[PDB]
RNA sequence: UACCUGGUUGAUCCUGCCAGUAGCAUAUGCUUGUCUCAAAGAUUAAGCCAUGCAUGUCUAAGUACGCACGGCCGGUACAGUGAAACUGCGAAUGGCUCAUUAAAUCAGUUAUGGUUCCUUUGGUCGCUCGUACUUGGAUAACUGUGGUAAUUCUAGAGCUAAUACA
RNA sequence: GCCGGCGGCGACGACCCAUUCGAACGUCUGCCCUAUCAACUUUCGAUGGUAGUCGCCGUGCCUACCAUGGUGACCACGGGUGACGGGGAAUCAGGGUUCGAUUCCGGAGAGGGAGCCUGAGAAACGGCUACCACAUCCAAGGAAGGCAGCAGGCGCGCAAAUUACCCACUCCCGACCCGGGGAGGUAGUGACGAAAAAUAACAAUACAGGACUCUUUCGAGGCCCUGUAAUUGGAAUGAGUCCACUUUAAAUCCUUUAACGAGGAUCCAUUGGAGGGCAAGUCUGGUGCCAGCAGCCGCGGUAAUUCCAGCUCCAAUAGCGUAUAUUAAAGUUGCUGCAGUUAAAAAGCUCGUAGUUGGAUCUCUAGCGUUUACUUUGAAAAAAUUAGAGUGUUCAAAGCAGGCCGCCUGGAUACCGCAGCUAGGAAUAAUGGAAUAGGACCGCGGUUCUAUUUUGUUGGUUUUCGGAACUGAGGCCAUGAUUAAGAGGGACGGCCG
RNA sequence: UUUUCAUUAAUCAAGAACGAAAGUCGGAGGUUCGAAGACGAUCAGAUACCGUCGUAGUUCCGACCAUAAACGAUGCCGACCGG
RNA sequence: CACACCGCCCGUCGCUACUACCGAUUGGAUGGUUUAGUGAGGCCCUCGGAUCGGCCCCGCCGGGGUGCCCUGGCGGAGCGCUGAGAAGACGGUCGAACUUGACUAUCUAGAGGAAGUAAAAGUCGUAACAAGGUUUCCGUAGGUGAACCUGCGGAAGGAUCAUUA
């Protein structure tokens, strides 16, 4: 069609969402900004579905606008802003501070974190570039663009950044046996660490990561991030430690709690 | 663009011969046994039986130690004991393949109810149970083909509100009370 | 539910089709108590349309000398609500329909190291060695005189704004 | 506010880079019927080359000058389509066949073509400009048109609803918490179709009723059944009427609940059949090969099991006929899986290109190994749909909820042709590794050039080491050709017709 | 056949060779038989069967034509299965 | 043939109904390709200059600086020299559309011509099924109201699986 879209019906939005057919025929349509429309969340999905603080979408708009709500320590009032991985949600009212984590099945868990965690954020960097004069720069997931980063920060490597300032506080190199997280396809929010990956020039590079509990998977270069040092984690985990486990154990599971 | 469903689906299948003696007997008895209003609700049973067969026949097909057959057949198993028509000690999908017609409407809430004594007829208890005289744990239901889960069956009792039970002159007696 | 049955002969066994049997959709007939869910001018004519409505919009924050309102305080440029109009943005989304279209459309897979991109979100914005304590002209709105049988037609005259135009 | 200058919190802006939403051009593989379409394209660009032009860029996109190419029985080109393409739908053993205008994704067009302004984005039509076809007003000078948006009307036809109410929900747009939206929501019409489910139940009477016990029979019972009783009896009740709520933007419907409401409970169940196929009457009036029935075979000509009726019975049941497209039946389109002596059918006969099929045999050193097909694994692959886990919608079709006395939960999982990526296997099937030996593997002679270490750094010559093609010889390989098909060509020998 | 070549094969859209009798063009020759036609019989009628005659043809040389119950109404190549 | 040879059955010609084919009318109708000629409208280029400002020079003149310069009012004209700029015009391009021939898709009335199928009490014969009273059938050729008859060469699906040293 000429242009682009401006709305996006409510079965065409992504799955993880989990909003349901009957509600109506439109859904929130995340508006442009550091995550993609794919892998992002809006906030009245965040407010309304998931904290079930709004009914309707006049109360989410009626949070917002009285400035209630921060996102990685900067004052959001659009109702339909993307919030995607390892974004800090602040609710300064209630001294609420939430962090954007994919949970096991593959979706945004609420997973609340302490003020003090609420103070910095892990950031994939994408490319690093130089120009005018030669102050290198670098790009990372969140659209995150920092000047005069340290030498040693290669692509695919990951950084901690200090919300209140835009600086980097310490980084960790994408190497073997480094804990790491899938943000991408089947195995999307399984948490493990790097055995090997096996460079194919001219196309995607494939990395094998084994699970804490002897599972080997293997995933795409594009849709892995390094949470972690060695083994030990730099953020809090979900509820359940990243750990796919499958239909059996999880019936058994939910048996043995009944 | 409209935000509805149209998810719809038929629950019985019409016999491929429409006349045929042996079939119209054995139909007329199951309606006759268990006081059914029309072969529709014959044919609603032998559907879902043929279902569930037809599941257990396709999963039978599938290697013992596969994931999927294993996990498929216990949830088929665990709801055929929880509905009631087998038992702890055959609960084997081999044994799926041996149930009938039978095993499926003693299940029905008209035959629990004349099974259990509150009605006196199997037709009484279609009645009783429509007239909403009938209720399962705290709720009065209606409806002839609810399929009674096993651990539910311990208390069929009268609605309260109820002329039989709750203890409230109905119509007849109300107006013979007035002219007595 | 991996199914068949009538029909060529005086009778028989075949080839073979016609007829029956069940499902699904469009029409249509007669019948029609309760309750939930629910398709619906596609086929023929992407044929033709009276009439009404379907895209508009203001925050403390671009332009307020409409008394249209009452309010201070009375030598306080501008108390405020705010029609109208200039300015900004939207109107390229949505909705409808299936005429066209046969490696075309489209689907799965890859490429832009060969290109643009409002907007959002980051970065950048005394890095340049050469009246400023704020420069210039107009035009709406408003008032006043009009033309045409006629339209969301507009000419002439008198003022006045900028985040308009310089 | 701080000692005439210096400042904090925003909002509008902004060249350019990154990002988000895209968009546009491409890459590989995949589509229905037609040979009564066999060669097509290149005058006027067809295929490619060099240089430009134009465009947001790559490019015959266009111009100039050259080359003579490019596609095609593996079906080009041309014609047809009651053709928008997918996600899907109906049917169904396994294989398949048929449909997919229609709610999600992508494309296209606003009566037919063409041209353009504005803008980041349009070749926009609820923007403009012209022509073609229709048509509105008129003082005849001129003016104004676009429902394949929602209603509604005409036409067309076998075929399809209200000139309704609201931005409250889901979202979109704007300077914007405040405005607007026939997107959308809610009613009305609605037997397109789908789920649940009324039209009675129980008790008491008599049977020249049935079974069970006693008597050899007759004839004896609160043991269990029975109806074509308008016989007898109170008990239960939704359909309707109609308070009050609840629901809702406001209402409606439903659920909830006062009052009324069942004895031909006249508060009445229909639509098709009753010779066979095929469940049900050789019962009684009427008609007389006339009227009609009959999908097919057949029934009717004076005793009609079949017509028009009465009575009775059967089938499915709030539904059941009839017509027509389509699927199974059809192993009557046959890949699984059909036929071809006589039922329909093997060319009169031989050669022959394309096509298909094709005999034994061979047990790893950051680069490889001779390359595939085949098979197993991995990542990638939109939801909805379909299968399927969990969950008492009062059950179910559904829905994505819910459950416990502020809490503990769920929103799984599978499949996703083909082709393209990824790592194992090496049976099976193609292909080749050395035949006038320029064949492998080893150390040996020289020609040209170069690496950019080196004579603490610096300028001129000559070098080696690091690394190539060309060669004049040499040693070694257990040096190199599998077999010769009751496959086939050819040779020769004596006949034969 | 104790010879040779060493997979060169099988079946075939397109495209080819041949193809009875009759039939059509030109030349040669015409014995017999004989479509057409002329008569004589039989017959209700016979335009046929039977008989007498007879043109084209039947025969040869050079061009066409491409069909038959062109039949074993039975495609070709290869294996196995009784006397 | 089975109603059983008093059987079955073939064609011409005859009446009726329903289909289709051929056909002079260089038949109309609608739509698509195009030879040739014309060319609305925009867009581009080269011009064009209706109008609208500014710079200027004096006439009547205030104040400051020191006859001259800056500073305030006004009117005149210089083809003076700078900017803006509408109508219109040559040329270029995209190009709807129009006039005339040609090619071609479908429907469409048609004098008259010549078929097929169904209708079963029409008329003339009896071709076939028996050795069907001339065995039948195929290919080709000629001739008859009609089935058919005849020549030449085949076939048995014949009425002969056989005929003798």
């Amino acid at each position: 069609a000429r242009g682009p879209k401006k709305h996006l019906k409510r079965v065409a939005a992504p799955k993880h969402w989990m909003l349901d057919k009957l509600t109506g025929v439109f859904a929130p349509r995340p508006s442009t900004g550091p995550h993609k429309l794919r892998e992002c969340l809006p906030l009245i999905i965040f407010l309304r579905n998931r904290l079930k603080y709004a009914l309707t979408g006049d109360e989410v708009k009626k949070i917002c606008m009285q400035r209630f709500i921060k996102i990685d320590g900067k004052v959001r009032t659009d109702i339909t802003y993307p919030a995607g991985f390892m974004d800090v949600i602040s609710i300064d009212k209630t001294g609420e501070n939430f962090r954007l984590i994919y949970d096991t099945k593959g979706r945004f868990a609420v997973h609340r974190i302490t003020p003090e965690e609420a103070k910095y954020k892990l950031c994939k960097v994408r490319k690093i570039f130089v120009g005018t004069k030669g102050i290198p720069h670098l790009v990372t997931h969140d659209a995150r663009t920092i000047r005069y980063p340290d030498p040693l920060i290669k692509v695919n490597d990951t950084i901690q950044i200090d919300l209140e300032t835009g600086k980097i506080t310490d980084f960790i190199k994408f190497d073997t046996g480094n804990l790491c997280m899938v943000t991408g396809g089947a195995n999307l929010g399984r948490i493990g660490v790097i055995t090997n990956r096996e460079r194919h020039p001219g196309s995607f590079d494939v990395v094998h990561v084994k699970d804490a509990n002897g599972n080997s998977f293997a995933t795409r270069l594009s849709n892995i991030f390094v949470i972690g040092k060695g083994n030990k984690p730099w953020i809090s985990l979900p509820r359940g430690k990243g750990i796919r486990l499958t239909i059996a154990e999880e019936r058994d599971k939910r048996l043995a709690a009944k | 663009p409209v935000a509805r469903s149209w998810v719809c689906r038929k629950t019985y299948v019409t016999p491929r011969r429409p006349f045929e003696k042996s079939r119209l007997d054995q139909e007329l008895k199951l309606i006759g046994e268990y006081g059914l209003r029309n072969k529709r609700e014959v044919w609603r049973v032998k559907f879902t039986l043929a279902k569930i067969r037809k599941a257990a026949r396709e999963l039978l097909t599938l290697d013992e130690k596969d994931p999927r057959r294993l996990f498929e057949g216990n949830a088929l198993l665990r709801r055929l004991v929880r509905i009631g028509v087998l038992d702890e000690g055959k609960m084997k999908l081999d044994y799926i393949l041996g149930l009938k017609i039978e095993d499926f409407l003693e299940r029905r809430l008209q035959t629990q109810v004349f099974k259990l004594g509150l009605a006196k007829s199997i037709h009484h208890a279609r009645v009783l149970i429509r007239q909403r005289h009938i209720r399962v744990r705290k709720q009065v239901v209606n409806i002839p083909s609810f399929i009674v889960r096993l651990d539910s069956q311990k208390h069929i009792d009268f609605s309260l509100r109820s002329p039989y039970g709750g203890g409230r002159p109905g119509r007849v007696k109300r107006k013979n009370a007035k002219k007595g």
